[PDB]
Formats: C-alpha cells, sequence, structure tokens
RNA sequence: UAUUCCCCAUGAACGAGGAAUUCCCAGUAAGUGCGGGUCAUAAGCUUGCGUUGAUUAAGUCCCUGCCCUUUGUACACACCGCC
RNA sequence: GAAGGGCACCACCAGGAGUGGAGCCUGCGGCUUAAUUUGACUCAACACGGGAAACCUCACCCGGCCCGGACACGGACAGGAUUGACAGAUUGAUAGCUCUUUCUCGAUUCCGUGGGUGGUGGUGCAUGGCCGUUCUUAGUUGGUGGAGCGAUUUGUCUGGUUAAUU
C-alpha cells in the first residue's frame, strides 16, 4: 500500500495535568472560605466559581463540564 | 335508523376476496334492504423490477416482481346491527374491509 | 440481619446515599452542601496533616444545620461509601488515605437512618 | 453527547436499508427502504410474486 | 456501575420494571420509546446492555438491526442488588395466566 | 470542481462516415414522446408504455455457433490439445 | 481442415435500421496525477456493481478531529478516582483535543492484562446464499427385461415427422 513514513513530529497525548489542586483555599485563622481572582457568569457555577493566569487560559468547570468561556 | 353505508373491500387474493364479497351480498340480501352490488375498480399493479445479480455481473437479467390489489365495494343501507354482523363474519384471510359511515 | 455493629451505622447510609446519588463527597462540595441545606450528616478524619482542612469543615458542621461524628483514621475512612468495581474476588480494593465527605438525602428511611440521626441528635 | 452532525435529513446519509443498513441500490418506491437484494430475500413474504 | 449516572440508572430500572426491552441499532435517536427521560439513546442503552450479556446478565437476539434483549434469571440478582431493590423485587414477568 | 434551470451573448466538426460488425419477420424494425426506476437537487441511463408505423427473409446451412447419429482419434487441463 | 441427418437471425441470405466516421455523453483503457479508491478482462468485463456520485455517499489522499477500548481480569476509600468545564493561545472548530485556573457528576473515573469490536481491511482458488452462463439448446434419468465375467450397454432409433428421445 504505502507504510506511513509520518513527518517527524509526533503529536502529544497529553495529561490534563496532575494537580492536587485544592490546597489554594485561605483558612484565616478560624474557618471561614473566600479568596479572590477572576469570575465566570455562569448559574450551576454559583459566584463561587474560580479564575487564572495560564499563557492565557483561565478557565470555570461547574455546570459539570458544561460551560468554558473564550479568555 | 337507515344509514347510507359503504363497505370498502381490499384485497390481494381474488378468490379469497370474492369468497367475502359473496357473503356480504348473501349476508344482506338474507334480512334484505338494498345494495347495488359489487363494485369493480381497476386492479392496482405494484410492479417492481430489479436486477436478478447481486453484485455487478453476468448479462443483464432482471425480475418483474408484482403485487395486484383488487378492490371491490358495496353499497348498502341498515341500522348498527346489520353493519356490525355482516363485517365481523366473512373475515379471515388477508383481507382489508372499510366501513364508510355515510356518503362523504 | 442489619442489625448495627460497630463503626456500620454510618456504614449503611452512606452505602445507601451513595447508591441514591448525592453524596456532597469533600472540603468542597462538603464545604458547598453545608453553605446550604445540601448538607445533613458527614464523616470526618481525625488524621489530618494542615488541620486548617479538618477545622473548615468542623466550623461549618458546628452552625445551625447541626453535623458531627469523628471515626479515627484517615487510611480506613471510604470503604462504607461507594468506591470498588469488583476486580478481584478477595476485595484488596484501592489504597490511599481517607476523609470528609458529606452524606445528602441518606438513601431512603430506616436500615440505619432511625440508628444514627436519633442517637446523633440525642446521644443520651 | 455532542457532534455527530450534516444534513442526515436528505441524502444516503439518511436513508439505508431497513434489513441490513446498506446504502446502495436501494428500492425507495413504495415506501420500502429494503436494499434491492434485500427485496429477494423478504420479497415472497412482502407479497411481489413473480408472474410474467 | 459506570457512565453518565442519571442516565445509566434509569435504564437499568427500566429493564427492571419490564419483562423485555427491544431497542433500536441507531446512535443517533436522542430517545428511545418508554424512560427516556432525556436523550439516552441507543449508546448509554447498548453501552450498558452489551456489557450485561458479556458479563452474563442479559441475553440477546438481533433481527433486522434492533437488538432483542431478554433479561436473564442471573441478572435478576446482578441489577436488583445494583438497585438495592427488594427482595422479592418481581421484575415484571409476575404473570397472572389462567 | 460551468450542481440544476432560465435569460441573454460567442457561435464549432459533421454535407452520410475508412478497416470491420448486431437485429430481426408483424403490430416487427425505425422515429416519437411519455411515464416508471434512479431524485433535496436533478438525468444523454436503463424498464415499460403507447403512438406513428415501414422495407424484406418465410429458406438454408454458404460463414459463426448448437443438437443428434455413424466414424476416426497418440486428445481425457479434451485442439486455446497432444507433439 | 470425416461423414450423414437436423437446427439458431447472440448465423447467413434478402434489408433496413444502423453501428464502426463528427461533435457531444458517459463506460472503460492508458498516461498524468499525492488522488484521479474500486470491483468487473473474449466472449456470457465497457450507462455493469442499480456505479446520474459537491457535502453523505466513501472505502481512497492532505489533513485533521472523535472515541463508540464491549467484556472480564487486574489497578484506582479522600488532603475527592478527574465524570463532566462559560472569556483566549490557538485550531478549521464555541475540537477542555491539548499548555495555568480552576469551579462540579461524583464511585463514574483513569493505568496494566488478557480480550475484543469493528473495519466499503485482506483473501470469491477458505465458504453459504444469490446470481451469470455451457443454455428457452434439446436434453437427462432410472424399474424390470435383454446384451455383455465386468466398466458398461440397450431401452435412449435407419427413416418420416416435430418449435421441441415430440
Amino acid at each position: 500500500k504505502k507504510s506511513y513514513t509520518t513527518p517527524k513530529k509526533n503529536k502529544h497525548k497529553r495529561k490534563k495535568v496532575k494537580l492536587a489542586v485544592l490546597k489554594y483555599y485561605k483558612v484565616d485563622e478560624n474557618g471561614k472560605i473566600s479568596r479572590l481572582r477572576r469570575e465566570c457568569p455562569s448559574d450551576e457555577c454559583g459566584a463561587g466559581v474560580f479564575m487564572a493566569s495560564h499563557f492565557d487560559r483561565h478557565y470555570c468547570g461547574k455546570c459539570c463540564l458544561t460551560y468554558c468561556f473564550n479568555k | 335508523a337507515i344509514h347510507r353505508i359503504r363497505i370498502t373491500l381490499t384485497s390481494r387474493n381474488v378468490k379469497s376476496l370474492e369468497k367475502v364479497c359473496a357473503d356480504l351480498i348473501r349476508g344482506a340480501k338474507e334480512k334484505n334492504l338494498k345494495v347495488k352490488g359489487p363494485v369493480r375498480m381497476p386492479t392496482k399493479t405494484l410492479r417492481i423490477t430489479t436486477r436478478k445479480t447481486p453484485c455487478g455481473e453476468g448479462s443483464k437479467t432482471w425480475d418483474r416482481f408484482q403485487m395486484r390489489i383488487p378492490k371491490r365495494l358495496i353499497d348498502l343501507h341498515s341500522p348498527s346491527e346489520i353493519v356490525k354482523q355482516i363485517t365481523s363474519i366473512s373475515i379471515e384471510p388477508g383481507v382489508e374491509v372499510e366501513v364508510t359511515i355515510a356518503d362523504a | 440481619g442489619g442489625v448495627m455493629d460497630v463503626n456500620t451505622a454510618l456504614q449503611e447510609v452512606l452505602k445507601t446515599a451513595l447508591i441514591h446519588d448525592g453524596l456532597a463527597r469533600g472540603i468542597r462540595e462538603a464545604a458547598k452542601a453545608l453553605d446550604k441545606r445540601q448538607a445533613h450528616l458527614c464523616v470526618q478524619a481525625s488524621n489530618c496533616d494542615e488541620p486548617m482542612y479538618v477545622k473548615l469543615v468542623e466550623a461549618l458542621l458546628a452552625e445551625h444545620q447541626i453535623n458531627l461524628i469523628k471515626v479515627d483514621d484517615n487510611k480506613k475512612l471510604g470503604e462504607w461509601v461507594g468506591l470498588c468495581k469488583i476486580d478481584r474476588e478477595g476485595n484488596p480494593r484501592k489504597v490511599v488515605g481517607c476523609s470528609c465527605v458529606v452524606v445528602k438525602d441518606y438513601g431512603k428511611e430506616s436500615q440505619a437512618k432511625d440508628v444514627i440521626e436519633e442517637y446523633f441528635k440525642c446521644k443520651k | 453527547g455532542f457532534y455527530w452532525s450534516h444534513p442526515r435529513k436528505f441524502g444516503q446519509g439518511s436513508r439505508s436499508c431497513r434489513v441490513c443498513s446498506n446504502r446502495h441500490g436501494l428500492i425507495r418506491k413504495y415506501g420500502l427502504n429494503m436494499c434491492r437484494q434485500c427485496f429477494r430475500q423478504y420479497a415472497k413474504d412482502i407479497g411481489f410474486i413473480k408472474l410474467d | 456501575m459506570l457512565m453518565p449516572k442519571k442516565n445509566r440508572i434509569a435504564i437499568y430500572e427500566l429493564l427492571f420494571k419490564e419483562g423485555v426491552m427491544v431497542a433500536k441499532k441507531d446512535v443517533h435517536m436522542p430517545k428511545h420509546p418508554e424512560l427516556a427521560d432525556k436523550n439516552v439513546p441507543n449508546l448509554h442503552v447498548m453501552k450498558a446492555m452489551q456489557s450485561l450479556k458479556s458479563r452474563g446478565y442479559v441475553k440477546e437476539q438481533f433481527a433486522w438491526r434492533h437488538f432483542y434483549w431478554y433479561l436473564t434469571n442471573e441478572g435478576i440478582q446482578y441489577l436488583r442488588d445494583y438497585l438495592h431493590l427488594p427482595p422479592e423485587i418481581v421484575p415484571a414477568t409476575l404473570r397472572r395466566s389462567r
């Protein structure tokens, strides 16, 4: 038939990052939780919904996985 | 009730349609009322013409798949007994029976 | 059968809440359940590195919508909730540590729910 | 559950054989939607009898 | 014990409710007659049932692209123990006869 | 990558086809549209249908290929053979 | 390229119609082309696979996404297995398919192993069915006899007949 050469750029299958994720939660002295950064406008993602700094991206993850913006 | 009943007999088997068709005449004329006998529509020929060959090849021979469907119909005037007697009797094989109420 | 042994009164309520689909099961959903009436019952871990995480639990738990228990050990805290796919007949199933869930919509009623939530609200 | 999208509404994308899901030589006429072979199998049973 | 929980927990309890569950082989339905609270076409149904047979807690026919899912006596246990359902249970084949 | 159609506009070779060769006898060849099939779109495709409807054979095996009989055959992967 | 008999307009005679020439159509061949997927090779391959195809078809190429990895067997209780993620870098795509952020479903997940599951992948000289055809040609077979030790043979045929061992 042919036998596939492939231009030597074997594309990455990627991990979605490891991440413990939930350590960064400011417990100021007694039990109370609220940090500030950027926010999403969705309903299931109600006010707590939380954002970022990447090489750009930022995303919100709380209408289960329904609804990540474009920034 | 006395209303303008049409019985429309549609079936494939001419013989097993005209045993029923005769039994509605002989079923109504038993308990006489009226009729205007069996009407004979043109028979509709369901004609398909496909290749004999699955796949390509061989000299091109096709079959000529046919199904007929003759319609008789019989007018009458009766109550809700003579209809529900004559229709439910003389059923059985591959025969479809319609029952128009009146006129339209 | 099903007459409540030791640390198996929380186990039937967790196994029936598991299967009734509604467990606010962790620091996050636990706290967003305790933030609303979404919370009901819970099982916290005695062992907890940086016990700010057990404190966020305790502090919310102790508010109106009164929760608590204790249950010693991280290493036990899950296998009376839902977390095994049968693979291997003698159950060696899984194995890291365990911590703070929030049991919602119990399961249906009875079994262990008149045992633990009559005994917790009135420990006498 | 998202994406699997076009006109699957006309074109043979849409219509296929009711017996075997093959998508050529299809007897559209007369509300059959058999493949032309799936006639000669399921033909006598239907009613089309070869006369002349 | 798998997939979309809401949909698939409902597919089990549909199948336990019924003696027989027919289907169609068509991924692109977004529905299926009776149940279909939401979407759950072939896929979510098939993916479930083609699991059930291969492990053994259901049995097939196919017959002109459809899938003829018939519930096995062993599965009676698998799915009622999946669904915590009462130890009488009575799936559907209660069957008053004569 | 003129989809298909219309409206304009350009406006070709072909003035009966060199070597060959298929089709068939009665409502037949031919022309002729028309349906069906194919179809979202749509047919120069087929399969039917009439319609208009001829000339000519009505026999022979002269070519090609088929049947029997008799015969010859070193062929039986059968003469596209064997040698 | 033996002989008698017989027969077919896929044979001829006697013709007409054409066909083979032109343009065009589309069928194939080839070249070209990354790709012009492909089956089909005298006849009984060539507007045939119902094969009139933008997208589907479609398999094929230049890409590019997607996973729909059943099943079991293993591995994964929680400082939540990653079920499923609204503005931008991008990318074709408002493909979280991926590079931080993280906010939920929540017992699903993920990673091995075996094993599938398909596949318009392969092989029609591995096969079923269905088709094509030798071939709408007159042929084929047995019971009993009779002939041959027996394969075999007659019956199944010189001739007249017949569309046709009729």
